[PDB]
């Protein structure tokens, strides 16, 4: 069952309804960036639309194709947005192409929008009434001086990943470095390669013997010594 | 216009052909 | 922005298609929206006829703006100051006088 | 094994089995649209082999 | 594995029907997902429900 | 609920498409059926001609109810009290009146 | 089964296309075939031009057949009592008279 | 070559040709059903046309895509039939949605059907000249309030099936009861669960070897004694 | 018109990609 | 007409989706 409040279930149902608005979040703190709040639509005032307190400003927008299902492939609704005047190649060199961030779709009935929206001023409104969905940007498909096409996902599709996360043995560590499995927290003594320094700025192993072997810390290696049992 | 309309269809058809074959073999689905 | 006084002749259209979301059920019982609030945007075709002497000037500022550019301009009588666009002009040049039969689409903010 | 199927759900993921359930709503002609076609449900059924 | 195969032939034996129809949008936010309801239909049914 | 009072001019035109179940055979004996229950749905066409300084009086209530509300409606001598929506209008400012031309769809509640 | 005794106005329009199985080898030699046993059934263009008064029953008895039932109808002069079903009709109401323009597709039982 | 009589293949030369008639035969004997007979239209008089004596009904039935051909897949032809009235969801919600029933179509020229089909009476009659397929019906893939689609296929079509049907078991048996290997014909001893009854509408056996031992039929047991070839 | 009658043979053309997919890849065919 | 429009459409996107099978299997394709 939906988190859907009853009084909002029992106006769906009525024969005359009200506007559809819809609104949408871009969330990139999880890479680096800020938070973008749009909506495809504006206020009779032409004022960007007050929600919850918060402003959606207006600006190009469109979903398509979102479908949700238990079988077969998992489903990739589209986004489209204007790229006029390159707001969105702005941030498309900055931040890697959009992707790995979050899209929170939330859906609103236009008679619970915030009083200052409506010139006589609404009074069956209710800030906590809405519908809400999340997916995250997977690849920009198309991307020119017109507009920009963006390909969605669900968090927990598991496409190209093994489940056995591990190799077992090699030369070589597989862990990180710092981590909860290496256990590590001394001063810098190694960098990427085996060179001595005493800067933390490039503390850095090669996840190798000879790392561990510098770092005093060898019982907590990844790799198994076997070599010879696929020779002899 | 018959022959330039066939032409479009039968090209846009090799293209959504193509596109479903991509799309198809992902993960799961039929597994083409 | 700039404003429209030019002066237009009898004739002129107005046309009005409100954007409304339809479904049909079993018997009747359409559910029906205004989609987007300001759904209603009216489209007028209007028509001049000025002498060639000034037809340059209107060439000129119907170049300035455009297709891209929204010019405030009052509807004859009617109680709105709205802004509207162009994108559609056409002249009938003959002896004396050209006339003009262009369409103002409305366009928000 | 537990005869499920996973979905996602409720911007979660979420596993549905069949499990003898309760009714939740009701649908007649009045709540569906017909297509142009005439009638507004399509049934189908299983093949022989 | 005797009780999972009996699973398998007695839904493949008795659920062998499967219907698709359209609904409104009051409709679409009620129902999330795999969930139980009944679609009467008179038609079928050859009265009036 | 409001209602529409104003006069309809002589010509307005009315049309009816009965919805039915077409299905054919080799020759002959096609099967009917009366699709839903109600079938027919009577679509007018109305033309109304005003002095200038009433039209806009007219346009607000058509904008007041935009293409999704609906209000009552007599047709001339018709024995029915229909309900009946517009999402069609359109209108010549000429010199002194305006005259519209609108289409009335039927509806049920 | 009802009957239809109102009187037609001059000018109804009377059309047939039987229905052939057409196929063209190298040089002619078409083979042709009359396809169903009863392959041609005429259509008629029906127009009626009556006062006001009775336009209301003449509509209730268009409406009580719908779009599916079928009726007899006796063409002018013409030397069969065929059975006919309409699915489409119109009316331009004017202050006096108002006429119907129907379109009647012949059906057997 | 076909079973085409001479005077048909001779009709069938002139360019001047006869009317085509197809006639239907649902036949669900095999399945627990009755035959019906359709035809696509009737004749002048408004009744059902008459053929070898026997009587078709008009009713609105099409047949697409009879394509025999021995590379590729098989040949599944389609048939629409109108669901009006409910009568074909009628026998669908009895005869198991129409599956498993046989279908016989048989091709006519008008100049050969019974006189009592034409107002003057055709003096050129012949009940024995037509052509004859039959077909199996696979499944019903859309039936709908006003239509209703099946799929065609024909009877020797392999599909699922492997050649090897003997299959090597442990202590389960692989025949039927009573067919050909249980030949057992005394009175009803045991059911389901190897219970001790003695009434025959409950007597099936469980396939075990404990059934067997009850029927005292052990000798013809299909269960081979191995079990034990996969520990050593 | 325009772009509506593309998306309309876009959609009928993954639909037959995916019927000739299915039937293709049953125990008859080249079993794609 | 709609439905033989349609009827033809679908009828088009099969020898396309058959080739464009055929196509990718052959040496450096997707092999469907
Ligand atoms: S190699 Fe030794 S030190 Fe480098 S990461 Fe693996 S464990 Fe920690
Ligand atoms: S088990 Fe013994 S008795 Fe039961 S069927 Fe197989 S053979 Fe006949």
């Amino acid at each position: 069952m939906q988190d859907i409040r009853q009084e909002t279930l029992n106006e769906c149902t009525r024969a005359e309804q009200s506007a559809s608005v819809v609104l949408w979040e871009i969330d990139l703190t999880e890479v680096g960036g800020e938070r973008y709040f749009f909506c495809n639509e504006q206020n009779e005032k032409g004022e960007p639309v007050t929600w919850q307190g918060r402003q959606y400003q207006p600006y190009p927008i469109q979903g398509s194709g979102f479908e949700l299902n238990g079988k077969g492939t998992s489903t990739r609704p589209t986004l489209t947005v204007s790229n006029l005047y390159g707001m969105v190649t702005g941030m498309a060199e900055d931040m890697q192409s959009l992707v790995g961030g979050t899209v929170v779709r939330r859906k609103v009935y236009a008679r619970f929008l915030d009083a200052v929206n409506f010139v006589n001023g609404n009074s069956y409104a209710d800030p906590e009434q809405e519908v809400i969905s999340r997916w995250r940007i997977e690849q920009c498909s198309e991307l020119s001086a017109v507009s920009a096409s963006f390909v969605l996902s669900t968090p927990t599709e598991t496409d190209g990943a093994v489940f056995p996360g591990r190799i077992m043995l090699a030369n070589t560590c597989t862990w990180t470095y710092r981590g909860d499995e290496c256990g590590y927290s001394g001063p810098a003594v190694a960098d990427e390669y085996d060179q001595p320094t005493s800067d933390i700025t490039k503390d850095k192993c090669s996840k190798c013997l000879s790392g561990c072997k510098f770092r005093n810390n060898v019982g907590n290696f990844g790799g198994f010594l076997s070599i010879n049992k696929l020779s002899q | 216009i018959g022959p330039a309309a066939l032409k479009a269809v039968y090209d846009m058809a090799r293209k959504g052909a193509r596109d479903e074959i991509q799309t198809q073999m992902r993960d799961g689905g039929l597994f083409s | 922005m700039k404003t429209f006084r030019w002066k237009v002749k009898p004739g002129m259209d107005v046309a009005s298609v409100p954007s409304v979301r339809k479904v049909r059920f079993g018997d009747g019982y359409s559910q029906r929206a205004p989609a987007g609030l300001n759904a209603n945007l009216k489209t007028y075709s209007v028509t001049l006829s000025v002498p060639r002497e000034e037809a340059t000037v209107l060439e000129s500022f119907l170049e300035e703006h455009g297709g891209w550019k929204s010019f405030l301009w009052t509807p004859p009588y009617e109680w709105r100051q709205i802004k509207v666009t162009c994108a559609k002009w056409s002249s009938r040049v003959s002896m004396l006088r050209v006339e003009f039969s262009a369409e103002f689409e409305q366009v928000v903010n | 094994a537990m005869r499920c199927m996973p979905v996602w759900n409720g911007q979660t993921l979420t596993f549905v089995q069949d499990r003898p359930s309760d009714k939740t709503w009701t649908y007649n002609r009045s709540n569906v649209v017909m297509p142009d076609d005439g009638a507004p449900f399509r049934y189908s059924f299983s093949a022989l082999k | 594995a005797h009780r999972a195969g009996l699973w398998l032939i007695k839904t493949e034996l008795l659920e062998t029907q499967t219907v698709d129809f359209s609904v409104g949008a009051e409709g679409l936010r009620h129902v999330p997902g795999d969930v139980i309801e009944i679609c009467d239909d008179d038609y079928a049914g050859i009265s009036t429900g």
